[PDB]
């Protein structure tokens, strides 16, 4: 029973994630009742997260019945949902490091710049570009049923062997590549910033409070880039035209799918639960 | 020789207060049966302020309400449609008081500036305008109080007190009885005395046509931050640092009952009566206002749902409601 | 169910919150600091180097706006005001440090500045506020420790009698007295007839409180 | 606190024409303004209305569309751009400040008003004036009435029943607001009084100053319809 | 992301 | 000197203010308690039709 593993780690996941990420969203929308851009960060990457994890009873179904019986409609809306809001979640990640670096890097200019309608603005910006790659990909991807099996996926334009690859490169660079360059220069440099504050290095004390904050902060990236890395590094080889010839393989995707799916799912545990502001709100009630 | 006739008249005083003590209000209320414990619920939200509350006051008609804040606003409310209807900017944003006119012509407000600064709200232009800036003072003022349009009496971190007319400009009466800095005030309901209560835990009954001091009460252990006359106006109540009130009668010229609980240690930082006189709310330190009954003195409810100290507080001149303000930048309406 | 008449105190409400939004949103980025002192210490001569009831003065140094208040002419209770001084960036404290010697009828005005000192910094309201520490005259200092031992002043002190170590020594003096060490930290400057070096050192400490601040605002720290 | 309108002057049909309204001495930024038409044999016509920071504007029925108001803040001036003029429109145009909130007393000043001259709804509130002029002698009392075709009291107690007299060759002037209270510079001999939909004002002790026609006004909905005018007279 | 890849159809043909 | 016999003036001025018994002032405070009772709404919580302060 391989597959009904699969299928049962996929709802454990689900519900754990799903679980999590509603108490995040109703605390901060209405137990908070404080206004500041990073509830704002948070609120936004947790409704991405619910969203994210959406897809993952009808993948679940899809796998158990062996083929996609929803329709097409339904699977152009899993895609889009799916495609949309790992995009939205990336970006949102990447402009929370951007903020915290400006914030602390430029601490005269960081001022002004934050502010909840400002960081909410960001944040439309950042949906409205997940919406311009979304929307063809969307339209693409279709249901087709050749020998009496109906299978969900996206079609790639004649030539698929041209096509194809620039396609998978281009997701894989913007996906990857970029988010995590920027977010480890900037962490990189806002570790190396913390150092030369001459209030973190007066005692031993303050020193471990640092050492604590430097670990916290790589053990974010590598969470990050080290759950992300085997999804990525498998399209991109889908991409460039390999074919799984083996039932094996096929179940690396969907366990690798899975480990993907850890991060997004433990992203409330990483940003949310860890701030200290949410953990002062989370004491009282 | 001086000193030996001050305490010689001091327990002179001090016997004939004793000799008319022979019967207490603690055990003369026992009778009465126990109100039914008071459960408020807050019916409106105010928000706009952003720095912390410090004083309010109700208009004469029960509609109209004003709030001083550090962010250099003076602004005027309407609690029934939860909207503002003024907002008027200070010169000096540290403000620790504000008053409104019998009349609603008018609004004082007095700070750190020694400035009592009074505002027209009744203007052909319709813009507010500040109508006359008062600086007789050596002291911070804590308060002041309305005696109509045109006289306005000041109470001033000084040890003095100073009644004031606004067409002119001078001080017309002086009031200088206090060894300490004077933290309030309260009017009687037909004008003719008022109370003051000061740091030297004492409270000064004073008048205002002749102008000298009537009766002087020294019965606390620490300073008083909050008066308030009792409504058929013969009687007062007290706040101070020690977690006590305590019920002063102008005509026993001592204390009645005293409002205390074990389990209270923090600060008193505004009392206010009811229309009946039944009830009486204090403000304490603990994040929450206590609704207390004069007559039996135990506790009749609890007005909870502040994020810090609670500062000011006002029942409405009909009783309808009661609004608190607070340092954590809210007011609140209780019924 | 809403009359016209209604609407429109309802329209003129939302610009009134408007107003007020566009206040707060600039009153937050200025940096109020508060000026404590004793009277002779000289805070009046630091006020003309960075240029009745409340003395407020503003300046702008590297796009940064500074409120600077004085409360040095109330003679009143101490307490009852040092509440509404909670919010605050910085306290700056200036001491006179010519007299040592000089007796005021306290037998020594040292202690007369220390006692402050400990009375400010030993207080609830800031428990986490930074103190800026000048001592306001050094050349003067310099001409009496020469002409005068400082041992009057403190009955045990060490044999060197230079300028530094009695310096360094009433440096380390004043900071003794912080009881919480790790929360705040005080700067200790000496004053010179260079505006542009005490600006810049004020300057350099407000900039280490507001990345306090930042870091208090994201809950990294 | 001054208003002159300017822009005004006699034009052939299909001419466009600006009308400016000039505020001065008092604060014109926080005042909603609005521009009311009469006719020479007939009485005022509400045309339009902007409130402050340009929320919300409304226009009369029949100049809809045609006739476009925007105001301008930092000059305080008011500007009106009448477009496809026709034999309808020659009256005497009024600017006037009204502001509103609780306690407020608005159309408190009416503007001296310029003239055009051209050389040629179901749901509003039909309100209606018994009487078109009474002729009296001075020193005793008399009520004029005013009736409506819909109730004017609204669920919060408040009845929008305004009052104006306009004495010939000058402004309108506000007399009482909501048919309660007395307007600023008013003397106390007005009174308005009345139930529902009926409306007596008195004017006990009349004097030689009280002559002119009385105008009734509606408030409860936005096509302001006013009175047909009682023509005091001696 | 990556589920809808089409890798079950490369597996089936081949 | 001077302030010790304003003090002194004060006390006496006091000392001659008659003061009424305090079970009369009791017996007062209670009759007017009683007496406006009824008309307070707070103490007796009020009908949500009387009452104007309600969920707009």
């Amino acid at each position: 029973g391989l597959k009904v593993t699969i299928v049962g780690l996929y709802l454990a996941v689900c519900v754990g994630g799903l679980l999590g990420n509603c108490l995040v969203m109703y605390v901060i929308l209405r137990h908070t009742k404080m206004k500041t851009a990073t509830n704002i960060y948070i609120f936004n990457l947790a409704l991405a997260d619910t969203l994210v994890l959406l897809t993952l009873p009808f993948q679940g179904t899809d796998i158990l019945l062996g083929f996609w019986p929803f329709g097409n409609a339904l699977c152009k809306t899993v895609i889009a949902i799916d495609y949309y809001n790992m995009f939205t979640s990336t970006f949102t990640l990447t402009a929370m490091s951007v903020d915290r670096y400006v914030a602390i890097c430029h601490p005269i200019r960081a001022l002004d710049v934050r502010t909840s309608s400002k960081a909410q603005a960001v944040n439309v910006a950042i949906w409205a570009l997940a919406s311009v790659v979304g929307v063809p990909v969307a339209i693409m991807g279709s249901a087709q049923v050749e020998d009496e099996e109906i299978e969900c996926l996206v079609e790639i334009p004649t030539p698929q062997d041209y096509w194809g690859p620039v396609f998978a490169i281009c997701i894989f660079l913007f996906s990857f590549i970029v988010p995590v360059l920027v977010i480890s220069v900037c962490y990189s440099l806002m570790i190396r910033r913390l150092r030369g504050v001459r209030l973190l290095s007066g005692s031993r004390e303050k020193d471990r409070n640092l050492r604590r904050i430097t670990r916290l902060v790589l053990v974010v990236v590598a969470v990050f880039v080290g759950c992300w890395t085997p999804v990525q590094v498998f399209v991109l080889a889908q991409g460039l035209g390999v074919q799984p010839s083996s039932e094996t393989a096929v179940a690396i995707l969907r366990f690798c799918t899975a480990l993907g799916y850890v991060n997004s799912c433990l992203n409330p545990i990483l940003y949310a639960f860890l701030d200290e502001n949410f953990k002062a709100c989370f004491r009282k009630f | 020789q001086l000193r030996q006739e001050a305490e010689q008249l001091k327990n002179q005083i001090r016997d004939a207060r004793k000799a008319c003590a022979d019967a207490t209000l603690s055990q003369i209320t026992n009778n009465i049966d126990p109100v039914g414990r008071i459960q408020m619920r807050t019916r409106r939200t105010l928000r706009g302020h952003l720095a912390k509350i410090y004083a309010m006051h109700w208009g004469t008609d029960s509609r109209l309400l004003v709030s001083a804040s550090q962010d250099g606003k003076l602004i005027i409310w309407d609690s029934y449609t939860t909207n503002k209807v003024h907002a008027i900017p200070l010169r000096s944003s540290w403000v620790m008081t504000c008053a409104y006119a019998p009349s609603g012509n008018y609004v004082a407000c007095g700070g750190l500036d020694n400035i009592c600064s009074i505002y027209n709200l009744k203007t052909r232009e319709g813009n507010v305008r500040v109508s006359r800036e008062l600086a007789g003072h050596t002291g911070y003022l804590s308060c002041c109080r309305f005696l109509d349009d045109n006289q306005i009496v000041t109470s001033s971190g000084d040890t003095t007190c100073a009644l004031w007319d606004i067409e002119t400009g001078q001080q017309t009466t002086t009031f200088t009885g206090h060894t300490g800095d004077v933290m309030s005030l309260s009017l009687a309901p037909d004008t003719r005395l008022f109370v003051s209560g000061a740091c030297d835990a004492s409270a000064k009954l004073w008048d205002v046509r002749e102008g000298m001091c009537r009766q002087t009460f020294t019965g606390h252990e620490s300073d008083i931050n909050a008066i308030c006359f009792f409504p058929n106006g013969n009687a007062f109540a007290t706040g101070s640092d020690d977690a006590t009130c305590r019920l002063f009668d102008l005509r026993a010229d001592q204390e009645l009952m005293t409002y205390s609980h074990d389990n209270i240690i923090c600060g008193i930082t505004s009392v206010s009566f009811s229309k009946s006189g039944r009830l009486l709310l204090a403000g304490y330190d603990d994040f929450n206002c206590n609704v207390w009954d004069a007559l039996k003195a135990d506790r009749a409810g609890v007005l909870a749902g502040h994020d810090n100290r609670v500062s000011c507080l006002g029942v409405t001149d009909d009783g309808m409601a009661v609004a608190t303000g607070s340092w954590d930048s809210f007011l609140k309406i209780w019924n | 169910t809403l009359s016209a008449e209604d609407k429109a105190a309802v329209e003129r409400s939302k610009m009134i919150d408007r107003n007020l939004r566009e206040d707060g949103e600039k009153a937050a980025r200025e940096v109020k600091l508060l000026l404590l002192g004793a009277g002779e210490s000289g805070k009046s001569t630091i006020v003309k180097q960075m240029k009745t009831g409340i003395v407020e003065t503003h300046f702008t140094f590297k796009d940064l706006h500074f409120k600077m208040f004085d409360v040095g002419a109330q003679r009143s209770e101490r307490k009852k005001w040092i509440h509404c001084f909670e919010g605050v960036t910085a306290i700056i404290f200036c001491v006179a440090l010519s007299d040592y010697d000089l007796v005021l009828a306290e037998m020594n005005r040292m202690h007369e500045s220390m006692k402050l000192f400990d009375s400010i910094c030993n207080n609830k309201w800031f428990t986490d506020t930074s103190i800026i520490l000048f001592l306001n005259k050094k050349d003067l200092f310099e001409e009496k420790i020469k002409k005068s031992p400082l041992t009057i002043c403190y009955p045990e002190y060490a044999g060197s009698n230079t300028y530094e170590e009695a310096a360094a020594y009433i440096q380390c003096q004043f900071e003794d007295l912080n009881k919480r060490k790790d929360t705040k930290e005080i700067y200790t400057h000496f004053t010179c007839s260079t505006d542009t070096k005490n600006v810049q050192f004020v300057f350099d400490a407000v900039t280490d409180v507001i990345i306090k601040n930042n870091l208090k605002d994201c809950g990294l720290f | 606190v001054q208003l002159v309108e300017s822009g005004g002057g006699l034009v052939q049909p299909g001419g466009s024409r600006k009308l400016s309204c000039s505020a001065s001495g008092f604060a014109f930024s926080s005042f909603g303004m609005h521009w009311v038409r009469q006719a020479p044999e007939k009485g005022l016509e509400w045309v339009a209305y902007i409130s402050s920071g340009s929320g919300t504007i409304y226009y009369a029925d029949t100049v809809k569309g045609r006739f476009t108001i925007s105001r301008d803040d930092p000059k305080n001036t008011l500007f009106l751009q009448m477009t496809s003029l026709r034999s309808e429109d020659t009256a005497m145009y009024y600017c006037v400040r009204s502001i509103y909130y609780y306690g407020s007393s608005p159309f408190d000043f009416w503007g001296q008003g310029t003239t055009l001259t051209v050389s040629a709804g179901s749901a509003d509130i039909v309100m209606t004036q018994a009487t078109s002029s009474v002729p009296v002698t001075p020193g005793e009392s008399v009520s004029i009435s005013c009736r409506s075709s819909k109730s004017l009291l609204h669920s919060n107690g408040n009845t929008y029943l305004y009052w104006f007299l306009q004495r010939p060759g000058q402004s309108p002037q506000l007399l009482i607001y909501r048919m309660s209270n007395l307007a600023s510079g008013v003397p106390d001999r007005f009174s308005g009084s009345g139930s529902g939909t009926a409306f007596t004002l008195t004017i006990s002790r009349l004097e030689a100053e009280d002559v002119g026609v009385y105008y009734c006004m509606q408030h409860l909905e936005y096509p302001l319809t006013f009175g047909a005018g009682t023509k005091l007279e001696l | 992301f990556g589920g809808f890849t089409g890798a079950r159809k490369s597996a089936r043909k081949l | 000197i001077a302030q010790a016999r304003k003090l002194v003036e004060q006390l006496k001025m006091e000392a001659n203010i008659d003061r009424i018994k305090v079970s009369k002032a009791a017996a007062d405070l209670m009759a007017y308690c009683e007496a406006h009772a009824k008309e307070d709404p707070l103490l007796t919580p009020v009908p949500a039709s009387e009452n104007p302060f309600r969920e707009k």
